């Protein structure tokens, strides 16, 4: 029950889901500053289904967990995702994020998919903004299912079933 | 006719209301009702005797909100230093 | 009572979490509660080389990046007794003064951003585009750089640097006034600031306050007037000061400042 | 006329009393009173309505008594709160307006109009008068209720909205009724009066003053100018007098005592109505107001807030002559001649006798040699015991109102034919 | 007197409205999966939002509340007057103005003490 | 206020790095800036103020 | 109506049905305008893919807001949820079919409103009691004194300012010497459009129906990149939608009114357009506080509560008294016309210095 | 008209039921709302148009929020012990209820009037006039009297 198993819906419906995609961003980093860059001011973003680009998962599901985090920060964010609806999807943005850059150390957080599950990897700290809509374009076809992995293998239309839901 | 009937009625549920009612302020909400009553009342004669029970009315209304407002206030000053929540809760004058 | 605010929230985007004593419908005293990140940059950088470090410098400052990157170039520098070239000094102030500018674009970008009327953050930003396309061409990096090395800057400026930064000299002048021009008027503009952001200047040196604070205070003191590091000593420009701690000053402050900056550039 | 005076002053004041200092308003306040005091005795005899405002004599008096209870209370006032002065302005107008009309939506809204402001007055912040406070007014506003659905019912009987209409059978025999209980609960009627002791008992002694002098003679004034079935008005009386007087040898306070008192003294009013001779009702609470007005200033002086029988004795020797003031209110309070109580008690029976009603005559006899236990209770008191605890001796302002007050009493004691004359509607 | 057409059609009007309004409740709602708020405790900013250390609010608010009832029994007033208004004459406009007089005289009482904050 | 206090042990990397942040000691007036504020008030009194977190965090 | 058609409960029905869906249609596109608008205005690119002009991204976003969860969350009752924002959204979509299109019975000959009434002014303000009634249950229904409390605040300035809007309402009343709609039209019909008869109670008026849920006096708090609306944050897909909706449903209709009292809608006496004479007034003002709305800031309701009741509403009956006296002895309404029109050029001529 | 007219006079009594009873103090509070707009309907059904709109402005409109928000400024209630819960007292509510009706009743079974006083219905409109003239006292009372009411209410809350 969320618009699928007739040919007709579940593309009309994924079309709906693809093309309204309201980014939620999780900054802490510098990533906030070239994301507020990110939206405007040479580029939209509203072309893409966003006037939501603030904080309420009362407003998204689309997560982007954007900079380098901590600790004290994994429970906190798990909860926040949490707090999101059932369809969701996650958005690890940047290097800072993704792997932990270059910081080895208790306090970090490395690998930031070990405190919430991932779909979408964009490398780059600093990204471009330009990557990140590449990215988005990306995770547009992805949840539209006309999507692999480098090794032709099919995946899910979402992030929120690689770990439990809710 | 049926009306004015009902408007008694209306009454005296309202009478019911204010008895049962525990805590003070549903009370003051059941009296409330009852003064619509005595309106409703009224009205109907109001179509007999010509209307002067429309001005009537609205005199009512506005003395009815007036005594709402103040007993509210009251309640107010009461419970801004309480935790209580009936009438009754409150009683030392008895003897 | 005693409200929670938390990390990351609406569009403030400190760690904050804060916790308000209030009298429910003022604030009475904060007890802020921070140190939700931190990273150990300190621990980290004896554990990598000098060359290393200078990753981590600009690592640690979204806004003025080289600034840090400076601070600690020189620090080394000075150990080592290393000197630098004339010219290098000269971009190097160049660089400085261009991330001194972009970072009061992004304060007053957020200023209105968080609160006050949204749209001029975005004019704001279309300079800092430019500023941004700056640092671009000569660096390479939009912002994080490494042009900066030790004993001057690690390579020639591009040709192309000339041109497209007298242009946006010419721009600027008119572009901040407008900015301005929002502010000092709208006398609702007044009625949110003013009143607000007092401390006593006695209080801001006790409990510690920088400059464009201190100075946000008018209490002159810029250290690059006090303890006067390179080409500074040789290049003319004033002090731009408030006269009291409130936001109204602070912001006002700013503009001078980056008028001030501008001239420098000129100069240089 | 007097009441554009009051009206005028009133509102005036409300935005003066601002800049004002508090001193200053309690000059202003006073002048005021007085200056339509004045002009109501100085209007004497001139029959004036404007519309469902309609002036006689009743009126007159009535509003006559009003004033002077509000200005003896008004002397007493010494806590900076200007309020309390304010407030009782307003309404004292509220009643004036009460009196003067027989347009029943009027009448209801200065019902509300009188009431509302006392509530207020009856906070110094002191927790049982709040208590109290509460109760009232949720009852008050039950009463208020039916006195708005007997009003209905009377534009139901007939589509009169003012008395003097012409009457009929059963809903009208109903509706007078539902006019009955309000005003009965205002007069302190039973079995509606019951509030009234608690309330004293938690409320400052000044309060007290107002309300025992104002409203009973208000809810009277509108009452008389109603038309009321004897057999009911018996009733009502019997239970309010026997209750009354049987609750009284209870106490142990003085207040909640004299509230019982004037349950008694309601009845006794009440017996007026079936000729509703004015002049003797008139009569009546001139006398009942004037001795107990006095009874509270004194008791103020004591302590403005509740006070056991034992505070009352050895009176003579803390001060001689305010016991004896004293002493005579409550013989004219017994009824007792050569005070006006005996002629307060004579005429309201001679309007009895007229009626020939004699059950009820003959109950009241009774209760009233009853009431006389507690006041020798006090008034004897006074004269025996050496000991006092800490009083205080108030103003000359009070002291020689309070023994003015007990020459007139014993003075209209000894010349009824005075006030009699121009009570025909003053004059 | 009014015709009784469009007092029918307010019935009309609002069943219409009340339909659409409960046929778009119930497709929002039959529609998504639905899991169990396991991980729910708030919704709204984590570190947790206040509420149980209130229970006492400002009186302000109050003040506000009551202002408002009395100044919309003014207007109520108002409209008769303000229908028949000429025609009524100087008496009218006096006793009119007297009425209004009296409640701008109630806003100065409150303002100048200003015990709303 | 900006400043490294850097101790070199004269290895291939510091012995100590200090950083001198100085919104970080900016911060420490903050219940002091926001005594007795309003409550719409209090969230610009911290903006105005200018927060880099990194400096708090470091 | 004394003199004006009628038609079958069939055709009423009918009118109704439309009129409610168009307004769903006029809402969405209005999304589009609002966000492309914005983006120029601001110097910008929009919505011009799935379009072309983004036309479909409305349907995606629809779409988006059902297939979801939509619970309600423990601490707070359930029938309380969903009543909370219906209320709202029933009582904005109602009121609209009393104001017309045109004129009389030129809707291809049939009646160009879905009611009409006699009463007009009445029931817009009592339409306007009815929104803030769901806001501050929405507050409550919650269970956060969080949410709570904004909603006190909120619901309290909006009824504050819901009473100035009473006291404009009875000026007009006086001049044509009635209240329903099409009468008030016709008599700018003759004289001519009444904002020229009292400027500054259009004025007041205009400035009065800002005071409306419309996102502009653009702080309440509201919701969307401040501290929010508690009407918000503590909902979900379609229902968040719906309130979103609701406020801009507000914004149109209070755009709607302001022609209609002091234009005439399609009155217009050097042509007759009917439909288009509507929408060139609504665009006027919409467009006019949406600019406001950009270039013009969030409002401490602190100041506001001083700003309103202390100076505002307080001149806008005075101004009301005056025009009464001169009502009331009935005199030369040019009287009123000369005065009310130097009263706009006093407080023009007080703007520049 | 009666089955219909009947059903109306039913809910209003209905919604009178449910505000009796429940203890659910913002369902009790709504449903009076529920019960004005009815008695409202009522009102205009008997040609009482005006005094529709007053009730609904004013009595619902106005009034029943200024509840809700002391309910809410002092949190809400549900605990059903007094310190007595008269439970006892029930049904004895119950029979004075029947009596103060059924008294009515009586005197009604035998009222008769029409109701043709019939003129144009509630309406300002030929109301005004009266009201001012006739009812002017009334009216000077009435704008006395909520005057009167605002500066008690103010003293009673703050200190001041
Ligand atoms: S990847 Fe780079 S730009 Fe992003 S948070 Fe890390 S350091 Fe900052």
């Amino acid at each position: 029950r969320e618009g699928i198993l007739f040919t007709t819906l579940e593309k009309l419906v994924a079309w709906g889901r693809s093309n309204s995609l309201w980014p939620a961003t999780f900054g802490l980093a510098c990533c906030a500053i070239e994301m507020m860059a990110s939206t405007d001011a040479r580029n939209d973003l509203a072309r893409f289904g966003s006037e939501v680009f603030r904080a309420s998962p009362r407003q998204a599901d689309v997560m982007i967990v954007a900079g380098r985090l901590s600790k004290k920060m994994a429970p906190v964010m798990r909860r926040v995702w949490e707090q999101m609806p059932d369809p969701k999807w996650v958005i690890s943005m940047g290097a800072c994020a993704s792997s932990g850059g270059m910081f080895n150390n208790y306090a970090i957080v490395q690998n930031v998919d070990s405190v919430v599950p991932v779909d979408v990897y964009v490398p780059g700290c600093p990204p471009r903004p330009e990557a990140l809509i590449y990215a988005v374009m990306q995770l547009q076809k992805k949840v539209r299912g006309q999507a692999y992995n480098e090794r032709g293998e099919r995946l899910p239309p979402v992030a929120a079933w690689k770990r439990t839901r809710g | 006719m049926s009306y004015l009937l009902t408007s008694a009625l209306l009454f005296a549920l309202g009478v019911y209301g204010v008895l049962t009612r525990r805590t003070a302020i549903l009370v003051f909400l059941s009296i409330e009702l009852m003064l619509n009553a005595a309106n409703l009342s009224l009205v109907g004669f109001a179509r007999a005797y010509g209307l002067d029970g429309q001005v009537a009315a609205l005199m009512v209304i506005a003395v009815a909100a007036a005594e709402v407002a103040v007993g509210l206030g009251l309640i107010v000053a009461i419970f801004r230093h309480r935790e209580s929540t009936a009438v009754d809760d409150l009683s030392e004058l008895r003897g | 009572m005693t409200l929670n605010v938390g990390p990351q929230h609406p569009s403030t985007h400190g760690v904050l979490r804060l916790m308000v004593t209030l009298s429910g419908e003022e604030v009475l005293e904060v007890v802020p509660h921070i140190g939700y990140l931190h990273t150990g940059f300190e621990k980290t950088m004896e554990h990598r080389t000098y060359l290393q470090n200078i990753t981590y410098t600009p690592r640690m400052d979204y806004l003025h990046s080289f600034a840090h990157d400076l601070a600690y170039a020189l620090a080394v520098e000075k150990l080592l007794g290393a000197v630098v070239p004339p010219r290098a000094e000269t971009i190097r102030v160049i660089l400085n003064e261009l991330s001194r500018l972009a970072s009061h674009l992004v304060f007053l970008g957020t200023g209105l951003l968080d609160l006050g009327a949204l749209t001029p953050f975005f004019y704001a930003f279309r300079e800092r585009e430019t500023i941004l396309d700056l640092f671009e061409w000569v660096t390479g990096q939009r912002f994080h750089h490494n042009y900066i090395r030790i004993g001057g800057v690690k390579e020639d400026l591009p040709e192309e640097f000339v041109p497209e930064l007298k242009k946006l000299l010419e721009v600027l002048p008119h572009r901040i006034d407008e900015y301005e021009a929002l502010f000092a008027e709208s006398p609702i503009f007044y009625e949110r600031a003013r009143g607000v952001g007092v401390i006593p200047p006695e209080v801001a040196i006790d409990l510690g306050l920088t400059g464009g604070s201190l100075r946000a205070s008018g209490v002159n003191y810029d250290v690059r007037k006090a303890y006067p590091y390179s080409g500074y000593e040789t290049y003319t420009f004033d002090v731009p000061l408030g006269e009291r701690g409130d936001v109204f000053d602070r912001m006002l402050v700013r503009i001078r400042e980056m008028r001030e900056s501008v001239k420098i550039i000129k100069q240089a | 006329m007097t009441l554009a005076i009051l009206a005028v002053f009133s509102v005036a004041l409300t935005l003066l009393g601002f800049v004002l200092p508090p001193q200053g308003v309690k000059r202003a306040t006073l002048l005021g009173l007085a200056l339509a005091l004045a002009s109501l005795l100085l209007t004497w005899g001139k029959p004036f309505a404007f519309g469902p405002y309609a002036v006689d004599g009743v009126s007159q008096v009535f509003t006559l008594l009003a004033l002077l209870g509000a200005l003896w209370t008004v002397g007493l006032v010494r806590s900076g709160r200007f309020e309390f002065y304010l407030l009782v302005l307003y309404a004292a107008l509220g009643m004036h307006l009460l009196a003067s009309t027989r347009h029943l939506l009027l009448m209801l809204v200065a019902l509300e109009a009188l009431s509302l402001p006392l509530y207020a007055l009856a906070t110094w912040r002191r927790g049982q008068g709040l208590e109290a406070a509460l109760k009232y007014f949720l009852l008050g506003a039950l009463a208020a209720a039916f006195f708005l659905y007997g009003a209905a019912l009377f534009y139901g009987a007939t589509g009169s909205l003012v008395l003097g209409a012409p009457g009929e059978g059963p809903l009208y025999a109903l509706a007078l009724g539902l006019l009955l209980v309000g005003l009965g609960f205002k007069a302190a009627l039973a079995p509606f009066h019951f509030w009234t002791p608690d309330v004293y008992q938690g409320s400052p002694t000044p309060v007290v003053l107002f309300m025992a002098t104002s409203v009973k003679a208000a809810a009277f004034a509108a009452l008389l100018r109603v038309a009321a079935p004897p057999e009911a008005l018996a009733l009502l009386v019997a239970l309010s007098v026997v209750v009354g007087n049987l609750a009284a040898l209870a106490q142990k306070e003085a207040k909640r005592l004299l509230a019982y008192s004037s349950i008694a003294h309601a009845g006794y009013m009440a017996l007026a109505l079936y000729t509703g001779n004015a002049q003797a009702l008139g009569f009546y609470l001139l006398t009942y107001v004037l001795a107990t007005g006095l009874a509270f200033a004194v008791l103020s002086q004591i302590s403005p807030d509740r006070v056991p029988l034992e505070a009352l004795r050895g009176l003579y020797r803390k001060d001689p002559l305010l016991g004896l003031a004293f002493l005579v209110a409550m013989l004219s309070l017994l009824g007792l001649p050569p005070l006006a109580g005996f002629w307060g008690k004579y005429l309201a029976f001679a309007e009895a006798a007229r009626a020939g009603a004699w059950g009820v005559l003959v109950l009241a006899l009774v209760t009233s040699a009853v009431s006389a236990y507690y006041y020798l209770g006090l008034g004897l008191a006074v004269f025996a015991r050496p000991e006092e605890t800490p009083f205080r001796p108030g103003p000359p302002w009070a002291r020689a109102a309070v023994v003015a007050a007990g020459v007139l009493l014993l003075a209209l004691g000894l010349l009824p034919g005075l006030v009699l004359p121009a009570l025909a509607a003053g004059g | 007197m009014a015709p009784i057409q469009e007092y029918v059609g307010t019935l009309i009007y609002v069943g219409v409205a009340l339909f659409i309004g409960v046929a778009a409740l119930l497709v929002g709602a039959l529609l998504g999966p639905k899991k169990p708020g396991r991980a729910k405790l708030m919704p709204y900013e984590s570190g947790n939002d206040p509420a149980g250390e209130v229970k006492r609010f400002p009186v302000h608010f109050y003040v506000v509340a009551m202002l408002f009832i009395l100044f919309d029994v003014e207007v109520a007033f108002l409209w008769p007057y303000a229908v028949s208004a000429g025609g009524l004459g100087l008496y009218g406009f006096l006793g009119v103005l007297a009425f209004t007089l009296l409640l701008f005289v109630g806003f100065l009482y409150e303002w100048w003490k200003g015990v709303m904050r | 206020e900006l400043g490294y206090y850097i101790v070199s042990d004269g290895g291939s990397m510091p012995y100590r790095v200090k950083v001198r942040a100085p919104s970080f000691v900016n911060l420490q007036s903050l219940p002091y800036a926001c005594k007795g504020e309003q409550v719409p008030d209090m969230v610009a009194i911290i903006a105005s103020l200018d927060p880099v977190m990194g400096d708090v965090d470091r | 109506t004394w003199s004006y058609p009628v038609d079958p409960y069939w055709m009423v029905a009918l009118k109704a049905l439309l009129v409610v869906v168009g307004l769903l249609t006029a809402f969405a596109f209005m999304t589009l305008i609002e966000r492309r608008l914005l983006a120029r205005f601001q110097v910008r690119m929009g919505p011009n893919r799935v379009g072309p002009f983004g036309l479909l991204q409305p349907l995606a976003d629809a779409i988006k807001s059902i297939f979801k969860e939509d619970i309600v969350v423990a601490q707070a009752d359930r029938f309380l949820f969903v009543l909370a924002p219906l209320i709202s959204v029933v009582f904005a979509l109602l009121a609209f079919g009393l104001i017309p299109f045109g004129p009389p019975g030129s809707f291809f000959g049939y009646q160009p409103w879905v009611i009409n009434l006699d009463l007009g002014i009445l029931y817009l303000f009592a339409v306007s009691e009815l929104a803030v009634y769901g806001i501050f249950l929405s507050g409550w229904a919650s269970g956060s004194k969080y949410s709570l409390l904004g909603s006190l605040r909120s619901s309290a300035s909006l009824i504050s300012y819901e009473l100035g809007l009473g006291l404009a309402l009875l000026a007009p009343v006086l001049l044509v010497g009635s209240l329903n709609l099409n009468d008030i039209v016709n008599w700018q019909k003759e004289h001519g459009w009444l904002f020229l008869y009292a400027f500054p109670a259009f004025l007041v008026y205009l400035i009065a129906s800002m005071a409306e849920a419309a996102r502009t006096p653009f702080d309440l708090p509201e919701a969307e990149q401040e501290l929010v609306g508690g009407y918000h944050t503590e909902y979900s897909s379609i229902k968040w939608a719906l309130f979103q909706m609701a406020e801009y449903i507000h914004f149109i209709t209070a755009s709607a009114l302001i022609p209609t009292l002091f234009l005439g809608g399609w009155t217009m006496p050097v042509l007759e357009v009917p439909y288009l004479w509507m929408f060139l007034k609504i665009a006027f003002f919409l467009f006019f506080f949406i600019w406001i709305r950009a270039t013009w800031f969030r409002l401490r309701y602190d100041q506001l509560l001083r700003f309103g009741w202390g100076f505002l509403f307080p001149l806008a009956l005075l101004w009301f008294l005056v025009t009464a006296l001169v009502v009331a002895l009935d005199l030369p309404r040019t009287y009123l016309l000369y005065l009310s029109a130097l009263s706009f050029l006093v407080l023009l001529g007080a703007v520049l210095y | 008209m009666s089955l219909l007219e009947g059903l109306a006079l039913f809910l209003l009594l209905l919604s009178g039921v449910l505000v009796v009873t429940l203890r659910n103090a913002i369902h009790a509070a709504l449903a009076l709302i529920l019960n004005f707009l009815v008695l409202a309907g009522v009102y205009v059904a008997l040609d009482a148009r005006f005094l529709g709109f007053i009730q609904v402005i004013v009595y619902a409109g106005a009034i029943v929020v200024l509840f809700l928000f002391v309910i809410m400024l002092l949190f809400a209630a549900q605990g059903e012990i007094g310190f007595d819960p008269l439970v006892r007292s029930r049904p004895l509510a119950a029979l004075l209820a029947l009596g103060v009706a059924g008294i009515l009743a009586a005197g009604l079974w035998g009222l008769d009037l029409a109701f043709t006083q019939d003129l144009k219905g509630g309406l300002p409109q030929a109301l005004g006039p009266l009201l001012y003239g006739d009812w002017l006292f009334v009216l000077l009372a009435v704008g006395f009297l909520l005057m009167a009411a605002t500066v008690v209410a103010v003293a009673l809350v703050e200190p001041g």
